[PDB]
C-alpha cells in the first residue's frame, strides 16, 4: 500500500473519523460541513446523544501498541525481519516496553517512530539513487588497478573515467568483489556479468597500441569475449572523441554505439450532411406505416391519409418534434400531389431516407 | 449501434440485464439456487393428505420475481 | 428511528364500526358503514374488514 | 433524505428507488430474480 511506515501504519489502528479528530466531528454535529449539512440533526437520539457526549468530554486512549506497530512495520519494510518475524517481533517489543514503561520511555518511542519513518524514506531514494556501495567497491578496485599504462594515457584515463559515470549513472547495478576478483553485474538477478580484474588485465595490452593495427584482423583474437561484453556495456557512455578514434578499441565503441543508437530511437518511435436522430427514425417509421394502413385498407385519398396519420399521434412527441414532423408532412403532400409513383415507392418501401435536399 | 430498442421496456427505460451473468459451472465449488428442499400402515388420514399437498407445490427466499408481500423483514435459505 | 414514526398522541390501533343501517330481504342482505378516519392519519384499506 | 429510517449504521437503510410495483395473471408475469 504506502511505504511511509506512519501511514502504511495508521491505516491497522485507527477508527474511521471517530473522534480522534475532534475538529472534523464538531464541525459536524453542529453544522458547519457544507458537504451535506442537517444530516446530524436528523439521526436517531442515542446515536446523537452519543457523540454529543463523546465530544464535550473526549475519553483518553493508550497510543503505545500505534507507536510499537509503527516501528515494528518500519523494521519489516526495511528488510530488518521476516514478515512472521514481524509477527513475532511486535508482541516481543510491546512485552519489553510494558515491563519498563514510563514517560520517558514514550518519549524516546515517539522519538523512534520519527527516525524509522525518516529511516524508511532516505533507504527507498537512496537505492533509487545510485547506490554509493558500488561505488565504493569500484574505487577500492581501480585503486588495486596500476593508473599508468606504457602505451597510451589519455584513451585509458578516459576509459576509467567512462566506467565510472556508467557504475553512477544506473542504479541497481552491482560492483563487489567475490573472490580475488571485482566483477559487475547489470542488475541484480541480471545476467551480463563482467570478470572486471580479467577484463582490465586482458585490455591493458591494447590501450596505446591497437590504433595502427586496428585495420588488419591479425591481433583481434586478444580480445577476450568478456572484454568484449565490458565494452560493450560502455557503448551509450564514453561518447564519439572520448576514446581516440582509428583505435581497435575506438573502432568497437564506435560501431556498438552506432547501433544501439538506432535502436532505441526507433524503438521509441514505434508504430449526406444530415441523417436523422432515432426518435426521429421511429417517427417516420411510424408515418410510413399509418399512411400506408389508411391508404391501403380505407382507400381514402393520400392528403386525407397525411391528415389522419397526424392527429392520431402522441400529444407530447407531437409538440415536442413539431417543426421536423411539420416539414416530413409538406415534403410528403407535395411529393403525393406531384410525384405519386416516387410517393408510394417512399411510403411503401422500409429503408427509404430523405433524400437530401429535403433539409 | 445501439440495441436497447431490443429490450423490454420497464417505462421510458430498457429493461438491460446484469452483465455480469453468463455462466460459469463445473464440479465442485460451483452451487445454484432452487435446492432439492424435501394401504397406509398408518391411518391417520389427515396429516397425510395434506403433507402430500404439500409435496406438491414450493417455498424459498430469492424468489422474489414479482413481490414478497407488503409490510417487512429480511429473511435467510438464501 | 424515534422521532417522526409513532405520535405521542392517544390513538387507536383498531376501531369498531357499528352498521347504521341494516335491511334484510327473503335472499339478501345490505349494511351501511360510517368508515371514518381520524384527522391526522391514513387507513390502509386491506385490513379492512367484516 | 429521511430520518424516519432503521439505522444499521451510522448510515441509514433505504432500499432501492425502484421499489414501486405490478403483476396481472396474464403472465404479464413469468418474470426474474430480485438479484
Amino acid at each position: 500500500t504506502d511505504p511511509a511506515v506512519r501511514a502504511a501504519l495508521q491505516s491497522q489502528p485507527s477508527g474511521l473519523n471517530s473522534t480522534d479528530d475532534w475538529r472534523q466531528v464538531m464541525d459536524r454535529i453542529m453544522s458547519l460541513t457544507a458537504r451535506n449539512p442537517d444530516a446530524f440533526r436528523q439521526q436517531p437520539q442515542a446515536n446523537r446523544l452519543s457523540a454529543i457526549l463523546e465530544a464535550v468530554v473526549p475519553a483518553r486512549a493508550n497510543p503505545t501498541h500505534e507507536k510499537v506497530l509503527a516501528i515494528v512495520n518500519a523494521l519489516a519494510e526495511n528488510r530488518a525481519i521476516r514478515p512472521d518475524e514481524a509477527g513475532l517481533v511486535y508482541d516481543a517489543l510491546l512485552q519489553r516496553v510494558a515491563r519498563y514503561n514510563s514517560g520517558n520511555v514514550q518519549t524516546n518511542l515517539d522519538r523512534l517512530v520519527g527516525d524509522v519513518r525518516e529511516a524508511v524514506a532516505q533507504r527507498e531514494r537512496a537505492q533509487q539513487q545510485g547506490n554509493l556501495g558500488s561505488m565504493v567497491a569500484l574505487n577500492a578496485f581501480l585503486s588495486t588497478q596500476p593508473a599508468n599504462v606504457p602505451r597510451g594515457q589519455e584513451d585509458y584515463t578516459n576509459f576509467v573515467s567512462a566506467l565510472r559515470l556508467m557504475v553512477t549513472e544506473t542504479p541497481q547495478s552491482e560492483v563487489y568483489q567475490s573472490g580475488p576478483d571485482y566483477f559487475f553485474q547489470t542488475s541484480r538477478q541480471g545476467l551480463q556479468t563482467v570478470n572486471l580484474s580479467q577484463a582490465f588485465k586482458n585490455l591493458q595490452g591494447l590501450w596505446g597500441v591497437r590504433a595502427p593495427t586496428g585495420d588488419r584482423a591479425t591481433v583481434s583474437s586478444l580480445l577476450t569475449p568478456n572484454s568484449r561484453l565490458l565494452l560493450l556495456l560502455i557503448a551509450p557512455f564514453t561518447d564519439s572523441g572520448s576514446v581516440s578514434r582509428d583505435t581497435y578499441l575506438g573502432h568497437l565503441l564506435t560501431l556498438y554505439r552506432e547501433a544501439i543508437g538506432q535502436a532505441h530511437v526507433d524503438e521509441h518511435t514505434f508504430q449526406s450532411l444530415h441523417s436523422l436522430n432515432s426518435e426521429e427514425e421511429r417517427i417516420l417509421r411510424y408515418v410510413q406505416q399509418s399512411v400506408s394502413l389508411n391508404l391501403m385498407r380505407d382507400g381514402v385519398t393520400p392528403s386525407v391519409a397525411l391528415d389522419m396519420t397526424a392527429r392520431n399521434m402522441e400529444p407530447g412527441m407531437y409538440a415536442s418534434n413539431r417543426p421536423f414532423i411539420n416539414r416530413l408532412m409538406d415534403y410528403l403532400h407535395r411529393a403525393a400531389a406531384v410525384n405519386p409513383e416516387y410517393f408510394t415507392n417512399a411510403i411503401l418501401n422500409p429503408h427509404w431516407l430523405p433524400p437530401p435536399g429535403f433539409y | 449501434i445501439n440495441f436497447a430498442s431490443l429490450a423490454p421496456r420497464h417505462g421510458s427505460r430498457p429493461f438491460m440485464g446484469n452483465w455480469q451473468d453468463i455462466g460459469t459451472s463445473n464440479m465442485s465449488g460451483g452451487a445454484f439456487s432452487w435446492g432439492s428442499l424435501w394401504k397406509a400402515w398408518n391411518s391417520s388420514t389427515g396429516q397425510m393428505l395434506r403433507d402430500k399437498l404439500k409435496e406438491q407445490n414450493f417455498q424459498q427466499k430469492v424468489v422474489d420475481g414479482l413481490a414478497s408481500g407488503i409490510s417487512g423483514v429480511v429473511d435467510l435459505a438464501n | 428511528p424515534t422521532h417522526d414514526v409513532t405520535t405521542d398522541r392517544s390513538q387507536r390501533l383498531t376501531l369498531r364500526f357499528i352498521p347504521v343501517d341494516r335491511e334484510d330481504t327473503a335472499y339478501s342482505y345490505k349494511a351501511r358503514f360510517t368508515l371514518a378516519v381520524g384527522d391526522n392519519r391514513v387507513l390502509d384499506m386491506a385490513s379492512t374488514y367484516f
